[PDB]
């Protein structure tokens, strides 16, 4: 291509071409997974084009809007779990196989719908009925109760889920209700790993854990485990693509960092030394700071809970989507505490000022030698910012008024930027953010919710992290089978597992012609739906006046004409 | 399924040829070559069409030949075509099995075909399964039916209460389906303004007496303000009945200036006790009825309150207080005064919880404070008279042990000055100036609450991490005060409640630096621990405070339009409590065919007010609404219907 | 409140029909059947449908009666 408007404006009429939701009922025998690619297509495209950006992305979402008034025209139940339920069979059942696909392509708008949230919502509650009753403290004493209740509810799955309560956890809410506990265990235990009703003494060089840190360490292997499976299921495709995704996996770095760094001070520490007399950059303390960090992670991760909450959800997904804006901003600022700390070092760099500075550095009890270095300078502008630092840092021990002049000028005209003007633009910024992220903010939530739903809907990692790492009942039956991949063992699956006839394609084929029967039925009600609720709802313009006032006219002169 | 013989019948039917239409149904019953109840391309019968381009011309004809009607009656009522109608009714589907035509007449909202449907019998399944969306469809298809003002007006006998009931229905019934909810607060606050459409008809102060003084005074006004009707009592002819009601006694009060109203009212503030004695003593004709004007109790409520709270500014004063060390002292002569108001104010609050039974007393925000305002002085009273009994030393204070029965009492007292103090803010409520502000200010206080749950809980995470490196490094054996609260910051990050207290402090940058540093040279472990704290900051200081400015910002737009609504529903709901002569008296002088002909009065009224409204809404939007091409389609089919039949004739 | 001879006279004056309105005006002097100046069910006088429609063709021939 020579040439570039002429090929750019094609592809942009064709693809509005084959988006329209009249050409979309005509052909596209699969209605739903032709809106869905195509908006796919056009949103990973609207980048690749990025000067038609506007276009492309008011054509995906008009391409959502399609999939979503199309999922709308049901008017059964069952005719909403069979548009839920199907996939492509391939000889490879009921478990919302298109709704995982319809989150697999951020399709938000389409589980946005009323019906198919009350459809996921019946298959949540499940354990009981109602779920309305429920109150300020009716609900809550019953959520209480399980939450106390997981340790032998887990078991009992664990052991024995044949009837009696393995069935109860499988259920999804007391899954979630179960994780969550779990999760908050771990964080007393954290909390209490602090207190000194525990603590080992701390004069004590790489001491042996201790009991809660015993307790500790199966969360550690369970989280490690449960991340590592997710891993093995997306392939670092959408593992990255989720950024609590990113923040537990660098907790389980830090903590298996904290496992390795305890462990190689007690191979040799011999301990009896106290704190004050240890060296600068001991494993001991190090990996004490690494706990600690991972600490603060951990008690943080609990907020992903809160999309759950109808409270919290919708103000937790607004914090998520403005983020990314405070990250733009902090670049900025970023650049300009550099560019202060510049200036400001080459003007402190020669007043070094360490002859009675006892414990030099800008946290000290006097706040001495602030801008002597570039760390030490970087460090004063970053506290200046919330008032932490004090003045007469610009002082030097001279008489050198000139240089501490223009050294408090520099100093002020870096707090006039951030904290009058840059702040104050990040406030401005973020007003009108949040002015544009509140329109979607429900769909959005939903879509979050959703999300977190599915993942407890699959009977896969149902045992919380504590009783997560202890060994099934086999335990040495499918790890080896699955490890015997590099031998001639890897080919004995498909030969001797596999001898039957198959016989499946004749429910498939039903189940397909059932299913192309409810698209039918849903693109004539569609197509009956916008025809008399899109084309003669809109306005009156100048053509229709012209149009009638003509056909008056032609009457008159034919009438004319006919005497 | 197409042809072309009728494809010229079917469009023969759209261009509105009678002559041509006619003819090819008389060939179609005897050379069956043709179906009579085609469906078009898109899908639209032959009857269909002719009803939605109006034509009852040729209505008549395909119903006068057996035409396959189907759901036409349900089409025909969905575009609402009154005089296909009469027609249709002496004679796979679109729409949801559940729909039924009055149902959907209901949707519409078209009192000429309402009213057509409800005299053939028709009748709508009043509300109350293994599939979800056939009964949460049905039932909201129930329920926007019969919310629907013009059916309103043709049953349900008193269009007042059956607004009433209803809206409280879908208000609390959107909270039961949770994912309807947007489809649901589209009714309610759809019936709240019928009441208010309702009774703007009023043409008379006698006719709107009738409306509130039915099943005395006021009567209806107490049950709306009950059923959160806020759009209904802030009416403004309705506001004009209070006002002319809440300044009985004296009139005018609005030709009193910014400082004539001062004057008479601060006059008033200084007369609450004699103006209180005259009602307590002998209400016959001089000054106990004064206080029972509502006004007038206002003040003297209002001024009560004032004086309490200016004991509270004296109780502080050393001019009045007891000797600084005094186990367990006894009350001094203001503290005794005070007394009055304390089982004043509780004596109000027991009758105020026996006329709710807690389920309208929990509901105000303001009685929860109100609440531990008084059980804190059940803690003022209880702890000082067991500091009366078994412990009396007088014995300096700096011995004085902790938890010590008075310092608890005196706290116990501090705390509750506050709760009180603070409480005069409802009496804002009535300033039209501070009216619309603090009821503004209130209705995003959730806002915050909720977004200090996250701050609440950010504030632990770190407190988890920075407690869990420096809690090896006590060192709380040097230094004196081995605190947070001291002139040199010691250890703040040592205890769990130490590092809680440390980073609350450091929002307010109250927490000077150095409390990061460690008695020793572990700059490494200094530097984790300051970056930390200053991730701490970054986090909640300018990050988390930012998000709550963008976040009070916009939910205050939302609560701007509706935030006088609002405020008059705040102040009548306050005018209210003083109308009725219950507790007519402040806190420290407290302690001590009888119906038959007013209903068929009163019925002749609504009978007038809800004719008077249909009479005026159908001239605000059945000949109001905009224009759509539905309408510039029937004029080119009501011409060439006509241009086809002048032709035709000749 | 309805009736059956008022109806067509009464969409006479709706739809228009200025040849059949005369005549029930000049049929209803000599059999008082039907009620010249009534009401339809929704509520409009039969002249005030004449304003309603800014037909002067009729609003004449009303007020002349
Ligand atoms: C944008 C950079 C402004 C200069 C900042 C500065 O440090 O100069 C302050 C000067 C002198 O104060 P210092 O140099 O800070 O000691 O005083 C003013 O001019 C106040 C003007 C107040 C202006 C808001
Ligand atoms: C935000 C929760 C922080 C809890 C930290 C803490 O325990 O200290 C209590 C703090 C300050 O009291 P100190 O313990 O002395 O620091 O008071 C409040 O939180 C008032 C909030 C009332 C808000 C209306
Ligand atoms: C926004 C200013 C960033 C500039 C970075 C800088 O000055 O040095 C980082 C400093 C490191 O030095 P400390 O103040 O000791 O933590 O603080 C942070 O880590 C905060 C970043 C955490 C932000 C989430
Ligand atoms: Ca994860
Ligand atoms: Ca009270």
């Amino acid at each position: 291509d020579v040439d570039s408007l002429r090929h750019s404006r094609s592809r942009l009429n064709i693809y509005k071409a084959l988006a329209s939701p009249s050409l979309i009922a005509l052909s596209s025998e699969d209605p739903f997974l032709t809106a869905f690619q195509l908006s796919w297509e056009l949103q990973e495209l609207s980048k690749v084009e990025n000067e038609f950006k506007a276009e492309y992305e008011e054509l995906s979402h008009q391409c959502k809007h399609f999939a979503k008034d199309l999922l709308d025209q049901t008017r059964s139940s069952r005719e909403l779990e069979l548009i839920l339920n199907f996939r492509d069979d391939m000889n490879l059942n009921n478990e919302l196989a298109r709704l995982k696909l319809a989150i697999k392509y951020r399709q938000k708008e389409f589980v946005a719908q009323p019906n198919c949230q009350q459809l996921l919502a019946s298959r949540w509650y499940d354990e009981f009925p109602g779920w309305r009753r429920r109150h300020w403290a009716g609900k809550l004493i019953t959520c209480v109760f399980i939450g106390l209740m997981f340790p032998l509810l887990s078991l009992c799955y664990l052991v024995a889920p044949k009837s009696r309560y393995g069935l109860f956890i499988r259920k999804p809410f007391i899954k979630f209700i179960c994780h969550t506990a779990s999760y908050l265990t771990f964080l007393f235990l954290l909390l209490l790993a602090s207190q000194h009703i525990v603590s080992n003494n701390p004069d004590r060089q790489g001491p042996k854990p201790t009991t809660v840190e015993w307790m500790i360490l199966p969360w550690v292997l369970g989280f490690i485990w449960t991340e590592i499976k997710q891993m093995w299921d997306g392939g670092f495709q959408d593992y990255i693509h989720d950024w609590w995704n990113l923040m537990d996996f660098v907790m389980n770095s830090l903590y298996l960092a904290t496992i390795s760094l305890k462990i190689v001070a007690y191979v040799k520490y011999s301990g009896c030394k106290p704190r004050d007399t240890w060296e600068m950059w001991h494993p001991t303390l190090v990996a004490e700071a690494v706990f600690a960090i991972a600490n603060i992670f951990s008690s943080l991760r609990l907020i992903s809970l809160f999309t759950a909450n109808s409270h919290l959800g919708p103000l937790q997904i607004s914090l998520g989507r403005m983020l990314l804006d405070i990250l733009k901003f902090l670049f900025i600022y970023c650049l300009v505490l550099l560019a202060f700390a510049n200036g400001l070092n080459q003007l402190y760099f020669y007043y070094e000022n360490s002859e009675g500075m006892t414990c030099k550095g800008i946290r000290c009890e006097r706040q001495n030698n602030a801008f002597s270095t570039l760390f030490e300078t970087l460090q004063s502008l970053f506290w200046s910012i919330f008032g932490l630092i004090s003045l007469y840092v610009t002082n030097v021990k001279a008489d050198h008024k000139f240089t501490e002049f223009v050294g408090a000028t520099m100093f002020g005209t870096y707090n006039v930027i951030s904290l009058v003007v840059l702040l104050n633009m990040l406030i401005a910024m973020m007003n009108n953010s949040y002015q544009h992220i509140a329109d979607h903010a429900d769909i959005e939530w939903k879509f979050a919710r959703t999300k977190l739903w599915m993942s407890y809907f699959e009977e896969g990692g149902t045992l919380p992290p504590p009783f997560n790492i202890i060994p099934s009942p086999k335990s040495i039956c499918y790890l080896i089978t699955w490890i015997k991949v590099h031998v001639f063992k890897r080919r004995s699956k498909r030969t001797e597992t596999f001898g039957t006839l198959g016989r499946r394609a004749a429910e498939n084929v039903r189940l397909n012609h059932q299913y192309q029967e409810v698209l039918r039925n849903l693109v004539k009600r569609y197509v009956a739906a916008m025809i008399r609720d899109a084309k003669t709802e809109e306005g009156l313009t100048e053509e229709n006046f012209k149009e009638l006032k003509q056909d008056i006219s032609s009457f008159r002169y034919e009438v004319i004409g006919m005497m | 399924e197409l042809s072309t013989q009728e494809k010229s019948y079917l469009s023969a039917v759209e261009k509105g040829d009678y002559a041509s239409v006619k003819l090819a149904l008389e060939e179609a019953e005897i050379y069956f070559k043709i179906n009579i109840n085609c469906i078009d391309p898109l899908g639209r019968t032959a009857l269909l069409i002719a009803i939605e381009n109006e034509n009852l011309e040729i209505i008549e004809l395909l119903l006068s030949f057996n035409v396959y009607v189907g759901d036409a009656l349900l089409h025909a009522i969905r575009k609402e075509v009154v005089g296909a109608v009469e027609l249709l009714l002496n004679h796979f589907s679109d729409f949801t099995p559940d729909i039924t035509p009055i149902i959907l007449a209901a949707h519409t909202n078209n009192y000429e075909i309402i009213k057509m449907l409800v005299q053939k019998g028709v009748s709508v399944p009043q509300p109350h399964d293994v599939d979800s969306l056939r009964h949460s469809r049905s039932r909201l298809n129930i329920y926007k039916a019969l919310a629907s003002p013009s059916l309103i007006a043709l049953s349900s006998e008193d269009p007042f209460l059956t607004a009433f009931q209803l809206s409280w229905e879908l208000q609390e019934l959107s909270k039961v389906e949770n994912e309807f909810k947007a489809e649901y607060e589209e009714l309610s606050h759809q019936c709240k303004h019928f009441a208010k459409d309702l009774l703007d008809q009023t043409r008379s102060s006698r006719e709107l007496e009738l409306i509130l003084n039915f099943r005395n005074e006021l009567a209806r006004l107490k049950l709306a303000i009950k059923y959160r009707q806020k759009e209904f009592v802030a009416q403004p002819n309705c506001q004009q009945l209070l006002a002319s009601r809440w300044y009985d006694e004296f009139p005018g009060w609005r030709r009193r200036h910014w400082a004539g109203k001062l004057i008479t009212c601060v006059f008033i503030g200084l007369m609450f006790p004699l103006l209180s004695l005259c009602y307590l003593v002998a209400p016959k004709s001089r000054y106990g009825l004064f206080i029972r004007k509502p006004f007038i109790k206002f003040i003297c409520h209002t001024a009560s309150y004032l004086t309490f709270l200016f004991l509270l500014l004296l109780a502080s004063q050393h001019i009045v207080s007891n000797n600084p060390d005094r186990q367990g002292p006894k009350p001094t002569t203001v503290e005794w005064m005070i007394l009055p108001w304390v089982l004043g104010f509780i004596w109000t609050e027991i009758k105020q919880m026996w006329d709710g039974g807690f389920q309208d007393y929990i509901h105000d925000w303001w009685n929860l404070m109100d609440f531990v305002m008084n059980s804190l002085y059940l803690a003022t009273i209880s702890l000082k008279i067991v500091a009366y009994v078994k412990y009396s030393g007088c014995k300096p204070r700096d011995t004085w042990e902790m938890w010590h029965p008075t310092l608890v009492a005196e706290a116990v007292f501090a705390i509750a000055n506050i709760f009180s103090s603070l409480r005069l803010i409802s009496l804002f409520t009535a300033n039209s100036h501070l009216g619309p502000l603090q009821i503004s200010l209130g209705r995003m206080l959730l806002d915050i609450l909720k977004f200090l749950f996250i701050y609440c809980l950010v504030l632990l995470a770190f407190a988890n991490g920075l407690n869990q490196l420096y809690f090896y490094y006590e060192n709380s054996e040097g230094m004196t005060c081995k605190g947070i609260r001291c002139e040199r910051q010691n250890n703040a990050f040592s205890t769990l409640f130490e590092t809680l207290q440390s980073l609350f402090w450091s929002i307010f940058g109250l927490i000077s630096l150095y409390v990061t540093n460690v008695k020793a040279d572990h700059k490494f472990t200094e530097f984790v621990g300051a970056t930390m704290f200053g991730t701490y900051n970054v986090i909640s200081l300018v990050v988390l405070l930012n998000m709550l400015i963008a976040m009070m910002n916009n939910s205050y737009q939302h609560i701007a339009d509706h935030a006088d609504i609002e405020w008059k529903f705040a102040r009548t709901k306050l005018w209210m409590s003083y109308f009725e002569e219950g507790g007519t008296l402040p806190p420290p002088f407290n302690i001590i065919a009888e119906n038959v002909r007013l209903n068929h009065q009163y019925q002749e009224v609504l009978r007038n007010l809800v004719k008077r409204y249909v009479a005026a809404m159908i001239r605000d939007a059945k000949t109001e609404e905009g224009l759509t091409e539905e309408n510039f389609k029937e004029l080119k089919q009501d011409i060439s219907s006509f241009r086809y039949e002048v032709i035709g004739m000749m």
